[PDB]
């Protein structure tokens, strides 16, 4: 609860430092596995 | 004999900018912090908004939202029907066949809390659709948004 | 000059942008990019502001 | 806290005024504070301190 807004205001903050930025905006997509790679690529 | 580099794209002279009182700021009414948000990739901003589509469709994307908040609640109302269904088999459970005292509150507690939980998503999903109806009821130029 | 590295820097950042405009980027990465730019246009006319 | 700083009023008054109910509160809010910008949790505000 508190924890969970926590977590909000935090990302809602800009943190200056450019590479710090960058940092967090990569984090935000998961990995993947083999099979979604082949059909990830078979896609495209 | 001087040269000039064409940037690929704008950038800001930082003397407008950071220079207290920002000179930017001040000539379009923006908070430093906003516009320190803008300009290093931060948060966006809105320019343009076309008020007559905004007060035309006011009803029409109403419609469209009531629609959508229909659907919601109605798959809020299925989710709390299966908790009922859930827990007419956890009390049947319990008071059919040899249990502790507690145990059959136990998990009707349990029950009950994870429909808490579902009550819960669903109070999310009114936030989420009904914060950005009223952003966008609201939405003029010069307005930052976070949260992309 | 101590300048001509801050005028590489901002060219070579400006360089690296058309090229990533050109070739078809995720918005991450020519963000990011463009930030950098500002950055480094920012750093040429005054460091550590 | 009020075995070992107990004495002064100045503890006391902090005591009643500090509101924070709880050693996981504290340890929260002081994560939340000291390393801003990053998903508080309860192993990285122990041994963060």
């Amino acid at each position: 609860e508190a924890l969970r807004q926590a977590r909000k205001d935090a990302e809602l903050t800009a943190s200056a430092d450019s590479v710090r930025a960058y940092l967090k905006q990569i984090g935000k997509v998961a990995l993947l596995n083999a099979e979604e790679e082949v059909e990830l690529a078979k896609r495209i | 004999r001087m040269g000039h580099i064409e940037l690929a794209a704008p950038v800001t002279h930082i003397w407008y900018f950071k220079g207290v009182p920002s000179r930017l700021g001040y000539l379009l009414d923006l908070a430093p912090k906003d516009l320190e948000k803008i300009i290093y990739f931060a948060a966006y901003v809105i320019t343009s908004v076309d008020e007559e589509m905004r007060h035309n469709e006011l009803s029409t994307l109403e419609a469209e939202m009531a629609v959508e908040r229909k659907a919601v609640e109605d798959q809020r109302d299925g989710e709390l029907e299966a908790r009922a269904q859930k827990l007419e088999a956890d009390l049947a459970e319990l008071e059919a066949e040899g249990a502790k005292a507690d145990a059959r509150r136990k998990v009707r507690d349990g029950g009950e809390r994870e429909m808490r939980q579902i009550r819960d998503r669903a109070q999310r999903e009114l936030d989420r659709l009904e914060d950005i109806w009223s952003t966008f009821t609201k939405l003029a130029p010069k307005q930052l948004i976070v949260d992309e | 000059s101590d300048l001509n590295d801050l005028y590489r820097r901002v060219i070579n950042r400006n360089n690296r942008l058309k090229r990533l405009i050109d070739l078809g980027a995720p918005e991450i990465i020519v963000n990011n990019e463009k930030r950098m730019l500002q950055e480094s246009v920012d750093a040429l006319f005054d460091n550590g502001r | 806290i009020v075995e070992r700083f107990g004495f002064s009023e100045i503890m006391r008054s902090t005591l009643e005024k500090d509101n924070t109910v709880g050693t996981d509160e504290a340890l929260l809010d002081i994560y939340r504070k000291l390393r801003p910008g990053e998903p508080p949790t309860k192993e990285s505000a122990q041994t963060l301190l």
